[PDB]
DNA sequence: TATATATATATGTGTATATATACACACATACATATACA
DNA sequence: TATATGTATGTGTGTATATATACACATATATATATATA
């Protein structure tokens, strides 16, 4: 196929954007230097600042370094090899087919010249190289310092551990935070983010200072990159390889999920004075020092980012949108983009990310449709946001649709007298938004959600509305006859009333077996014809993912012809055709238990609700439940409190 | 103060101010000693407005018409 | 929009939160992806570029006489004053 | 030539979003409609309006109509030949 | 070898090729023949088409026809204020 | 050496879209590797 | 010759990381392509 399709694509030479040195693979080659950047803005602010020929006469140039993208993120390749055991007794490493077509990585072995089978453990095969050491130009935010870079070590150490040893693997290190004083002409510099939130707690007076966040490296102006490439040797790190190296790289990136887990609990050891000194004198790094400070301070920056909180059941971006929604839409409630709104949470609240990120958010938290994400969502939205069919991935671009501020809803779910009165989050200096909303009823168990994450899974399905009002209401009022009893059930951890899931806009039924509940979609059957009609389809299913995979299954293929979609725009209408006498091989061939019928389990129609109920809580960290009831009596305190203050 | 503030109509709408402050004042410490915990009816209020709201809501697909 | 934007305190802002300003408040009807490439051409300030006089101040990567201005930074990452 | 006019540069297969009629070149080929869209979202909204089952009964669907993208601008033939 | 803001490029050529040059790139008087070579001049030509309040081209001759069109708005705004 | 094609590049302000990676886990599809045999 | 039985892939959700592409419009320049001259 590749030559069918090789006389519009040859041979790209770009490698990767990859630009050569002067002295690459030659008689100085073991001189040379190769700054692997991230990005192509990256390289941006390497060409210039390697091009300084009479303002930097002390500086690097073309003449020994190179340069090379990193395509964003790496690959990891220890989830993705096998060791297979031989007849002789040695296990060989053989990598899969997809880590073998990875154009990034392939782009740095054809650069460095490396070897697969080789060990480079003799000097005279570490002459063999076309560089003398690569340099990862990354960048200093958390992402990017932790897990690209664990990742690239990763890779090295898992195929060539002996480059780690003997000093091949190399870093820069750059500011994350500038702070200007007035009048002085020196800047403080921060790398780390907690330490600089930990140094302006401190300050009782920051009227005059400018605190300047680098996010990316191509942030940075000519006179900060004139200072930093004066000083570029000077800011040059080298990774040692330990002996308790090779736990830590088996716990961040293995496949095993419970080490990381089990991990992941505890904070990050703050580092010492002599480690400290050590690594700004001798210059060097040990690698399971960087393991257990960037990588895990990354992973629990990524739990952070992407597990809601038990309160008010909103993520970190969620919560930036819904201040900046209550912010922005306050004069009138008129109608603006989702990249205008997006530009405006993104100055007011301090976002430090992409756009893209950001519109997809603001998108999917407006969006209202069976099956959705949300079923009381903080927006209106107005224009083309999706439909069931292909799963809410049908929206419009951001420059089309619109979004509006759920005025009332939003007044009585969250109100504004209490907003005065939490703890807020401050980013570099300034007040953005709080640490969480506590809202009138207990929204985290009131919708749905299936996400990833370090470590953690989460995933809800989300409670009928009446059980949360009789519940809070047997809570609360005194003159209800289920409040005492409630109140011994909450002394005594027992249950009394039911919560079930939620079976609003689902036309489908709910059976409980053993210990999960399951859904049912429902057909129609006709012999006169050989037509079944699917007229529902499970909780959250797509309806063209579903077609799609009754159609990749030969085993049913052989019992139907011809499958027509009559679906209207938020009602599933499907029509299967049968060849004739199929029906009984149909019934004597997909089997009938008690939970489930044949014809269900001819097509597809029922799955389990299975939950992982994984929740970040105040203060920061993983809670994992295992229960709602749990949820909803962890949460009712809070509420009770904020009455007694405001 | 403006000069505005200095006339007949002003000074009797200062005094009604009062007044609705000062039985505000005594609708707040009436409940904040009330049972079981302090600001238990306002929560049951709360309870019915974002209950109608959400049925609201759910009549106009989410538009609120 | 530039002038009104930065009226109360001159502090810079990315390259797309500005733009969606400009967008909000200039009543723009056009796609946002050729605005942010307007904003970031109105600021670059090298030898042979096309503004002598630029309306704004750029800080970060605004590219180079050797490509034309045509490297520049994301507007994820680049800003303007 | 012939194998590299053939063989390398042989038949392909269907274009990228394209949504067919159900009638499409059969007995009731003349009484069907394309209707050309200019990109995704436009058949977003189209896939949305065409599939009004019950609430529209005097409006068209899929079974004599269907569905294209015209991929942004169209290039001119008037001055490629 | 360049610069971020400054142009030294290096050339090298075959050896004893300097004398083949001059016969085949011949010196005009108003360039060199290695400016011949090196492609090292080019031509400043003009197209001056511009709108003009309420709308519509206009189209200019030379830049002093620009500037004595721009003065007088100058002066009556100064008037109005 | 000549007269003559037909394709080819770059500039600003516009119109449309594409794609790689991490992270967890319930679920679906593909063998295949034996173990009685046959 | 059927049976299990332990292997290996494979999309999918939210919140992150880094990129890619087609089209319109005018005019000056260009580098190779072409007759027919012979």
């Amino acid at each position: 196929l590749q030559s069918i399709s090789k006389k519009d694509n040859h041979k790209q030479v770009d490698v990767d954007k990859y630009t050569r040195a002067r002295n690459a693979g030659g008689k100085r080659a073991q001189d040379c230097m190769l700054l692997a950047a991230e990005g192509d803005s990256a390289l941006s602010l390497l060409r210039t600042g390697l091009t300084l020929g009479k303002s930097n006469p002390s500086g690097p140039s073309f003449d020994f370094c190179g340069m090379i993208s990193l395509g964003g993120v790496i690959m990891n390749a220890c989830k993705k090899v096998t060791n297979i055991t031989t007849d002789s007794g040695e296990t060989i490493m053989v990598r899969n087919e997809q880590l073998t077509n990875n154009k990034v990585l392939q782009g740095i072995v054809q650069v460095l010249g490396l070897d697969f089978n080789c060990h480079y453990k003799t000097q005279e095969e570490r002459a063999k190289l076309r560089y003398g050491c690569i340099v990862a130009c990354v960048d200093q935010d958390l992402d990017g310092c932790g897990k690209i870079l664990g990742l690239l070590l990763a890779y090295f150490h898992l195929f060539w551990p002996q480059l780690i040893i003997h000093g091949f693997v190399k870093r820069l290190l750059t500011p994350l935070i500038r702070v200007y004083e007035k009048g002085k002409t020196m800047p403080v510099e921060f790398y780390y983010e907690q330490e600089f939130d930990a140094w302006a707690k401190k300050q009782t007076s920051l009227a005059n200072h400018t605190v300047k966040y680098y996010k990316g490296l191509a942030a940075h102006d000519t006179h900060e990159v004139k200072s930093m490439f004066k000083h570029f040797d000077n800011m040059v790190y080298t990774f040692t390889l330990d002996d308790s190296a090779k736990e830590l790289f088996h716990i961040y990136f293995g496949g095993e999920s419970e080490l990381r887990k089990r991990e992941l609990c505890t904070g990050v050891v703050p580092l010492t004075e002599t480690q400290t000194q050590s690594i700004h004198s001798v210059r060097r790094i040990p690698c399971s020092l960087h393991l257990q400070v960037d990588t895990k301070a990354y992973k629990l920056d990524a739990i952070e980012r992407q597990i809601p909180n038990f309160l008010d059941g909103m993520t970190r971006a969620r919560r930036k949108i819904l201040a900046g929604g209550v912010k922005c839409f306050a004069s009138n409630n008129r109608e603006r983009k989702v990249f205008q709104f997006g530009g405006y949470v993104a100055d007011h609240m301090f976002y430090h990310h992409g756009d893209m990120s950001l519109n997809t958010s603001i998108i999917k938290a407006a969006q209202y449709y069976p099956g959705s994400s949300h079923l009381y969502p903080v927006f209106i939205g107005i224009g083309s946001f999706g439909s069931r069919h292909l799963g809410g991935k049908d929206a419009g671009s951001p420059r089309y649709i619109s979004v509006q501020l759920a005025s009332e809803f939003i007044k009585t779910m969250f109100p504004a007298e209490d907003s005065w009165l939490l703890p807020y989050v401050f980013e570099d200096g300034q007040r953005a938004e709080p640490e969480y909303y506590v809202p009138v009823l207990p929204l985290a168990i009131m919708e749905y959600g299936a996400n990833p994450s370090e470590g953690w899974k989460y995933t809800t399905w989300a409670r009928q509305l009446e059980d949360i009002l009789a519940l809070v209401r047997a809570y609360v009022d005194k003159d209800n006859p289920k409040h005492e009893l409630l109140h011994y059930a909450i002394k005594h951890k027992i249950t009394i009333l039911p919560l079930r899931p939620s079976n609003y806009n689902f036309k489908g039924h709910l059976k409980r077996f053993g210990q999960y509940y399951y859904s049912y979609g429902t057909y129609v059957i006709s012999e006169q014809r050989n037509i079944i009609t699917i007229t529902e389809l499970p909780l959250r299913v797509p309806t063209v993912a579903y077609i799609e995979s009754i159609k990749k299954s030969s085993n049913r293929m052989t019992f139907i012809e011809e499958i027509i979609d009559y679906s209207s725009s938020e009602t599933i209408e499907i029509l299967v055709k049968l060849k004739p006498n199929s029906l009984n091989r149909i019934v004597e061939e997909f089997k009938e238990t008690e939970e489930q019928d044949s014809i269900e389990n001819f097509l597809r129609l029922r799955n389990c609700l299975h939950s992982h109920l994984n929740f970040v809580k105040p203060k920061g960290g993983i809670i994992e439940f295992n229960t709602y009831y749990e949820i909803l009596y962890a949460w009712l305190p809070y509420r009770r409190e904020l009455y007694q203050k405001r | 103060l403006q000069a505005r503030e200095l006339l007949i109509a002003a000074k009797t709408r200062r005094v009604e101010k009062i007044k609705k402050m000062q039985a505000r004042l005594d609708k707040v410490e009436q409940l904040l000693q009330e049972s079981p915990f302090p600001g238990a009816s306002v929560w049951l209020e709360e309870i019915d407005a974002v209950e109608k709201a959400i049925i609201k809501g759910r009549n106009t697909q989410w538009k609120f018409h």
